[PDB]
């Protein structure tokens, strides 16, 4: 549960880098 | 760009995270 | 800004990661 | 023993987020 919690956040913290490159 | 590179690889460490918590 | 919140994002989680490990 | 590994690499890598946002 935890570790796949973290894996959620990482992702849309990736998303979140990925946009402040992108718009 | 550097962002978009930090990014793939926190999605990696994501999918390493997944594989540790389901099997 | 926002990428230094993102960066104590990932200290906190890599920080959570150790606990985990460490039991 | 994967974890330690990861926590580790995601310091550095907050680390260099720290710096490019300086």
């Amino acid at each position: 549960g935890q570790l796949k919690k973290i894996a959620k956040q990482l992702k849309k913290i990736a998303y979140q880098l990925k946009k402040i490159a992108q718009g | 760009g550097q962002l978009e590179e930090i990014a793939k690889q926190l999605e990696e460490i994501a999918w390493q995270l997944e594989e540790i918590a389901q099997g």
